[PDB]
């Protein structure tokens, strides 16, 4: 449990003002000690956005303020490049250390339902006494996506491995799910299906031995 | 100024690791060097710091007893050694130089690239490459049961780039990774053209050229 | 960061520490660093909530003092503090009494305030 608290996620459309908060107690944000803000873009090292509550090393679109036991980072005129994790840092005087916050994932927002593709187990894989059904989801925004498996209509929950939606090169999302079976299990049913739910719309794909 | 870090490392539980942080043009000793870890999907965790010229380091209570932060002013290189590695230590470790000389009061303005340290009892192993047979058709390859990351996937040795998607790997319950790489092609070309996936796993020094036929 | 802002934040931290000492109830930069090191060593021997907090605050204040010193193109390493049995000296004709220690520290900080306003030596 981080000493400093932040919203897990905030979202806004381009050109909107977004505010990320950072709250603590009198031993950190209160009692004089300042609050820094760092930006971390997907797959990169943190960069210093704000130091000493308000100062900038950074576009003027980013700004900071501090009141009581809270601090806040304001991003005016949200751009596509600001989509990233934001961490607030402050010195805790009870623990003696510059500790960070939980971080806030800032998302810049057009909906798009997913394209699903289901591959059955390979003949070679079955000859390796292994079976893997592959459900690949791609071209869906936002990231939220649920994956469920069914064999002959009954839910399958054992042997399911799914990923958290990752960002594509087109600023959208993709994901992958795997159902691991033995050749006999795969042959013992008549159909397997993966169902991908996204913003209330579900795409179902089925394969048969 | 730039801070350059050592390469990624894979270790087993119980062992130890030592990450470096060399300077690239700065009064390394006058500044403060902080070590911050970040696990996958978690946030930054301040592990500690050290001012080399003074020689004394400071450690977060969490990592106290298992982390040692040292500095070599001659080579202008900081070191962070973590012993008794657990599964939870799997993370990227950053070193960061403070903005003003000897204080964190004003933040840390020069961060490093990060060093990935992976703690798992799994051992190096190459992948098993199986074919995912196909107005558009989709073919692909399944790169199953390999360790550690990463593998790279090309098609026709790099001549095919249109319509390729190499998805992120998944950490199976067995400790090994699995990846899928698909590509969409004209349905009419399956009879004439040859599609081959070239999978490269440098940790195990394996390379597999597998043809995906209908 | 401008050295002006470093001076401002050092004075502000000093005022914060002075008011905190209230709530519980030298000249050059090198001598200030030495005084704060000695007070840190004293406060470490009588650990409470506010005393640990004041010692950490003094660590930050020393860091800021050294920022200033380095901005003035002059080195003054981390002052050791004492030469070092604490209990004896502390009890007799010394400190030990937590209130007495915190009051002496408040006075030293108040003197450092004026001295820093005077752009002191190194």
């Amino acid at each position: 449990q981080s000493v400093l608290t932040q919203p897990p996620s905030v979202s806004g459309a381009p050109g909107q003002r977004v505010t990320i908060s950072c709250t603590g107690g009198n031993s950190n944000i209160g009692a004089g000690y300042h609050v820094h803000w760092y930006q971390q873009l997907p797959g990169a090292a943190p960069k210093l956005l704000i130091y000493g509550d308000t100062n900038r090393p950074v576009p003027d679109r980013f700004s900071g303020s501090q009141s009581g036991t809270s601090a806040s980072l304001a991003i005016t005129g949200l751009q596509a490049d600001d989509e990233a994790d934001y961490y607030c840092q402050s010195y805790d005087r009870s623990r003696g250390g510059w500790f960070f916050g939980g971080g806030t994932q800032l998302t810049v927002l057009p909906k798009a339902a997913p394209s699903v593709t289901l591959f059955p187990p390979s003949s070679e894989e079955l000859q390796a006494n292994k079976a893997t059904l592959v459900c690949l989801v791609s071209d869906f925004y936002p990231g939220a996506v649920t994956v469920a498996w069914k064999a002959d209509g009954s839910p399958v929950k054992v042997g399911v491995e799914t990923t958290k939606p990752s960002k594509q090169s087109n600023n959208k999302y993709a994901a992958s799910s795997y159902l691991s079976l033995t050749p006999e299990q795969w042959k013992s049913h008549r159909s397997y299906s993966c169902r991908v739910t996204h913003e209330g719309s579900t795409v179902e794909k089925t394969v048969a031995p | 100024v730039q801070l350059v870090q050592s390469g990624a490392e894979v270790k087993k539980p119980g062992s130890s690791v030592k990450v470096s942080c060399k300077a690239s043009g700065g009064t390394f000793s006058s500044y403060a060097i902080s070590w911050v870890r970040q696990a996958p999907g978690q946030g930054l965790e301040w592990m500690g710091g050290i001012i080399p010229i003074f020689g004394t380091a400071n450690y977060a209570q969490k990592f106290q007893g298992r982390v040692t932060i040292t500095a070599d002013e001659s080579t202008s290189t900081a070191y962070m050694e973590l012993s008794s590695l657990r599964s939870e230590d799997t993370a990227v470790y950053y070193c960061a130089r403070s903005q003003v000389p000897s204080s964190y009061y004003y933040g840390m303005d020069v961060w490093g690239q990060g060093t990935m340290v992976t703690v798992s009892s799994a051992s190096t192993k190459g992948p098993s490459v199986f074919p995912l047979a196909p107005g558009t058709a989709a073919l692909g390859c399944l790169v199953k049961d390999y360790f550690p990351e990463p593998v790279t996937v090309s098609w026709n040795s790099g001549a095919l780039t249109s319509g390729v998607h190499t998805f992120p790997a998944v950490l199976q319950s067995s400790g090994l990774y699995s990846l899928s790489s698909v590509v969409t092609v004209p349905s009419s070309s399956l009879g004439t053209q040859t599609y081959i996936c070239n999978v490269n796993h440098k940790p195990s020094n394996t390379k597999v050229d597998k043809k995906v036929e209908p | 960061v401008p050295i002006q802002k470093v001076q401002d934040d050092t004075k502000t931290l000093i005022k914060t520490i002075v008011t905190r000492i209230n709530d519980i109830s030298i000249l050059t930069l090198s001598k200030m660093d030495q005084t704060l090191a000695v007070y840190q060593q004293i406060l470490t021997s009588m650990p409470s909530r506010n005393v640990i907090q004041i010692s950490n605050d003094l660590e930050n204040l020393r860091d800021l003092l050294h920022v200033l010193a380095f901005s003035k193109s002059c080195h003054l390493p981390e002052a050791s503090g004492l030469e070092t049995s604490l209990g004896g000296v502390l009890e007799a004709s010394g400190y030990s009494t937590e209130v007495v220690a915190l009051s002496r520290l408040q006075g030293s900080l108040q003197d450092m305030l004026w001295q820093l306003d005077l752009s002191p030596g190194c």
